[PDB]
RNA sequence: CGUGAUUGCCCAUUAUUCCUUUGGUGAGGGCGGCUAUAUUUCUUUGUGAGAAAGUGUAGCCCUCCCGAUGUAGACGUGGC
RNA sequence: CAUAAGAAUUGAGGCACCAAGUGGGCCUUCUUCGGUAAGCGGAGCAGGCGAUGCGGAAUGAACCGCUUAGGGAUAUGUGG
RNA sequence: ACCGAUAGCGAACAAGUAGCGUGAGCGAAAGUUUGAAAAGUACUUUGGAAAGAGAGUGACAUAGAACCUGAAAUCGUGACAACGACAAUGGAAGUACCUUCAUUUCUUUUUUUUACGGCCAGACCCAACCUCGCCGCGCAAUUUCGGUUCAACAUCCUUCACUGUGCGGGUUUCUCUUUUGAGGUCAUGGGGUGCGUGAGUGGGCGGAAUAAAGGGUCGGUGUGUUGUGUGUGGGUUUUUUCUCUCACUCUCUUCCUCCUUCCCUGUUCGUGCGUCUCGACGCUGGCGAUGGAAAUGGGGUGCCCCCACCCGUCUUGAAACACGGACCAAGGAGUCAAACAGACGCGCAAGGGAGGAGUAUGUAUGUGAGAACUCUUUUCUCGUACUGAAAGGGAGAGUGUGAUUUUACACCCGUGGCGUGCGCAAUUUCUCUUUUUUGUGUUUUUGCCCAACGCCGGCCGGCCCCCCGUGGGCUGCGCGCG
């Protein structure tokens, strides 16, 4: 998932950390999302993405009409950030030629757990 | 790697390849169930799906608790609508009341033999929902009357652990004096 | 899938035709760098 | 073989099965019952009251009535 | 399995403690009261009435009523799957209002006030700033560390 | 030099993806007395051939979607 | 409902009827009592097992991984 | 609207027999030739004899008196071209063998395999993700002793090292300066096909851009400058003088030793060019295999690989060294049924249900139908107010109204919270309609529930010193628009 990032919300991530892997998306990264395993969900139904109309007709409600504002979106939020990604359909990524190991836990501490940060776009690259 | 459901592969509840053993119904549903959605009316659809319940959960409803629907009509506009639809998926029951009440039309599943004269005899105008429907499509000035429900005794025999705050009547077997009622009605034996 | 590709980006079917700028001018950058910076370099120089 | 007495684990399990509820609270408006006895007096005389505003509930269905009936 | 008062006692709770001893203060007993307030529960000793069994100090409910010396409270306790509103009667003296929703609320008037001023009332008026951010750096001594052992002579265990 | 030989892998009912299945408080639609909708498919960069070509299409059919191990226990059958 | 400054969610919520089947558990991270002890006894929390199999630990109720429609194609899991 | 020979009575049978037990008593087992019948196999012949083999009968003796059928377990046989480290049957998988099924078929038909828009995925090939900044490099320099040689000296430098000079040419920015960009890399697929009505294959010529250039223009920044000014704090400064500048901070300086916007002056790149494009859809073909026999596809056995613990059950836990379980037939266990609660269909509805009965007239056996048809006056019965032990009372305490509401009047919603709804306005289009959408209104608490009176019986009889009236005031399976 995508994030908006303020203290609690900071903080209930940081607590999860062996749990989860997260960082700092990419624009490439987040197009590519958008690519592969774009969908929104559409009074439910979960339908891969298609076209900027769908998404004004989800989104012209925020003057977003394009998964370029969808992206600008991510990486310019708009505090519509909520909004935008609430209608999502919730991304389902790939297996990914590069394992985590060390029986789990964080990066340094583990396998790799906790936040990738930049380099969670490395990873993620190739596990989309 | 599934999760909560909130309950999974979500519960009858308000029922689908449905209920009764009366043909006709089985029609209105097949004509009333295009109209609400593919007539979008909200009426419609209502009376659509109101239209498919149980008997219970089509306790009906009587007349004298309409009267004041026409006294709605009353405290409506000066007026330029001047008209009103009235209904009820059971039958109408007589009331007793007040029974030198006005005429009016109501739209009814039933209307007893009584009644139906009366009230229409009265003026009234009793007609079946496909003698509404048809000829009444869209509401607008329209009334559901939502039957009623609660009046049951049912109910009555729901609650018995006495307590101050509980007040209800068992399931029992007095029909008289004691035989399962001894004290409450005195405040000691067997405390409250 | 240019189609949905150009839908979320039309500017890409141009960029794509264009490759968004090809090898000269993909190998010309560096080099006025490397002397802009020299210019830039050059200037605190003496006013240390 | 020592025959073991009972216990809470499963329960919040058990709980959460069910949830953990309050009831929409404040009902919409108090559950009754109780209170000081010279504030219950005096709140039923600004309760009196009531067949004051059911000839407001009139009030009205008359003003619509007394305009025009056109 | 243990011995039950209703009022069964604890090691460092019930204990009026530290110099915290002896009556309520007088004003404690001026300060009046409106229903519906929510106040905190917490449990003098003082008068061994009016006092609620263990649950409750430390918790905030509302008050719904005011009787000549007491106050009834409505608490939410847990029970099973839910809470229930118990109401309790109390003496005056064991109860208190918090600032739980004071602040809710006044921040939310004085808001509203400033945010009605703001259009619509006359002025104008800046306050806070946004979060948190970046920045140029000038910075002028930097450091770094070198720790533990030398001259540990000087200095640890023996 | 500046990387680069160049491509470190092997292998669960998990995962993806894809199909078929199935259920579903699931989504669509067509649901007309010739405009249309399914079946079958050409001549095969911008065709329903209403007329190229056979066949089906009366409230269901025709598309869509999420989910889909479960003892005890329960319920269901346009189940046997 | 802006900040000028500090959520996220919310694949519904509300709300209810009524009947079952169960009451010997057992296993575990964690805390902890009895006693030298004990695969011992005895509690606290969470999780399991039980009541699930699949994949891993030459071997294992509860360890690892992971849960399951039926498949297909792909890649991973633990583990090599 | 029963059972079907283990059923069904015990007993279809010379059965309550036989049988059994001292006795009391206990008390079984046990069914069918003939399309028609004994026509019940003469005769021959072997065979002691049975018998056999013949014959002979009879539709049928796979009907010969064991008679309808003739199930399974168990076994001989035939037949087997079936197999064996040794668990045994077992999964899964494929082959072999197969008795195998069903399907389709060529001189214009099938079949295995090549091949194929756009697709519809996946893999190769080159470009780049920028950049401030060191790093260094160079020079010199100090310190700085090492390889040469037999060692020392040369060769203070092998060099590590330092320090200074000087330089900006030169690696870092790793599968972190993108995890960037397309070029065909043509190998892989686990194929592939059908809306349509049609503006339109609209578009696609700029667009991009390192940048060189040019500054300029204003704008963003480190600094020297403080140009301050502000901040004043410390000293043997009460104060004043004197000393320390420290802390800040203003413009300033535009100092920049510094960015950037713009705008010019380059370059690039593609589309341009031209407007045609076009980017919104391959059962086919080529390969080989009857011409009525086959062949593609389906059944069976064996065999090999891998996979893979006796069921049932009780338990915390059963593959255990827990129990029960040699085999096959036929049996063999959740029933009827009151009041009653829900659910649901079902009837009618304040009534409903008769109900007991009884009458009742032909269909014609009968008849003037528990069961046919009913059919029903009397009603009966339960239901359509409750409350009190009682004695006993008892609900629009309508609403409203007057009301000093004993009363008396009037006579188409008790009080509030909610309400599918209905109304209004704004709101889109639509002529208008339609009317999307907006914005609101309003309305019985029988639409539901809540929340409060009110109301019946009830109880205390209040208020008060006691008691009565304005009026109370506790309580209940009650009542609140059948």
């Amino acid at each position: 998932v995508f994030v908006r990032l303020n203290k609690p919300m900071e903080n209930m991530l940081r607590a999860v950390e062996p749990y989860i892997a997260y960082g700092y998306p990419s624009l490439s990264t987040v197009r590519a999302m958008v690519y592969k395993r774009g969908h929104l969900k559409i009074n439910g139904q979960r339908v891969k993405i298609t076209d900027n109309q769908m998404i004004k007709d989800k989104y012209h409600n925020d003057d977003i009409v394009c998964a370029e504002d969808i992206v600008n979106q991510i990486y310019a939020c708009g505090k519509h950030f909520r909004t935008v990604t609430n209608g999502l359909w919730p991304f389902k990524l790939a297996p990914p030629a590069g394992g985590m190991r060390q029986k789990r836990r964080h990066f340094v501490e583990g396998g790799d757990y906790g936040n990738r940060d930049t380099l969670i776009n490395r990873f993620l690259a190739r596990m989309i | 790697g599934v999760d909560l459901t909130g309950v999974q592969k979500k519960k009858r509840v308000v029922r689908h390849h449905t209920y009764s053993t009366n043909p006709y119904i089985k029609l209105l549903i097949k004509l009333y169930k295009f109209l609400g959605k593919r007539t979008n009316s909200p009426f419609n659809k209502l009376i659509h799906k109101r239209l498919l319940k149980s008997r219970n959960n089509r306790a009906p409803i009587s007349l004298s608790r309409i009267a004041v629907c026409m006294r709605r009509r009353t405290v409506w506009l000066k007026k330029g609508k001047k008209s009103p639809i009235a209904v009820i998926v059971g039958d109408v029951l007589d009331d007793v009341r007040m029974t030198r009440i006005p005429a009016l039309r109501i739209c009814a599943l039933r209307f007893s033999k009584s009644a139906r004269e009366r009230i229409t005899g009265a003026g009234g105008e009793c007609l079946t929902f496909d003698q509404l429907a048809m000829m009444a499509p869209t509401g607008k000035n329209t009334m559901l009357l939502r039957g009623r429900k609660s009046g049951r005794e049912s109910v009555k025999h729901f609650g018995a652990a006495g307590v101050p705050g509980s007040h209800a009547k068992p399931h029992v077997s007095s029909r008289g004096k004691e035989r399962q009622r001894s004290s409450k009605r005195r405040h000691a034996f067997r405390h409250k | 899938n240019r189609r949905l590709r150009l839908r979320l980006n039309p500017f890409q079917k141009k960029e794509k035709a264009m490759a968004k700028g090809m090898q000269n001018k993909k190998n010309r950058e560096a080099r006025h760098a490397a002397k802009v910076v020299r210019l830039a370099k050059a200037r605190k120089n003496v006013a240390k | 073989a020592k025959s073991k007495n009972h216990t809470n684990h499963n329960q919040s399990r058990k709980n959460h099965r069910n949830g953990i509820k309050p009831p929409l609270p404040l009902y919409m408006y108090n559950s009754k019952r109780g209170g000081w006895l010279p504030a219950l007096v005096n709140t039923r005389r600004v309760r009196k009251n009531n067949q004051k505003a059911a000839l407001k509930a009139r009030r009205e269905r008359l003003a619509a009535h007394q305009a025009a009936q056109k | 399995v243990h011995s039950h008062g209703y009022k069964c006692g604890t090691r460092h709770l019930f204990a009026k403690k530290f110099r915290k001893h002896g009556v309520p203060s007088v004003s404690t007993i001026l300060t009046n009261f409106k229903v519906g307030d929510y106040v905190d529960v917490v449990a003098d000793a003082a008068v061994r009435a009016g006092m609620p069994h263990k649950y409750y100090h430390g918790r905030t409910g509302i008050v719904w009523n005011v009787t000549p010396r007491g106050v009834g409270v409505i608490i939410n306790k847990p029970v099973r799957n839910r809470t229930v509103r118990k109401r309790i009667c109390v003496r005056f003296e064991h109860v208190r209002k918090s600032r739980c929703q004071e602040a809710f609320k006044q921040k939310l008037k004085d808001l509203e006030a400033f945010r009605a001023a703001k259009k619509a009332g006359t002025p104008l008026p800046p306050k806070k700033v946004s979060t948190r951010n970046g920045g140029f750096v000038c910075p002028k001594k930097v450091e770094v560390l070198a720790r533990r052992t030398a001259d540990y002579e000087a200095m640890i265990p023996y």
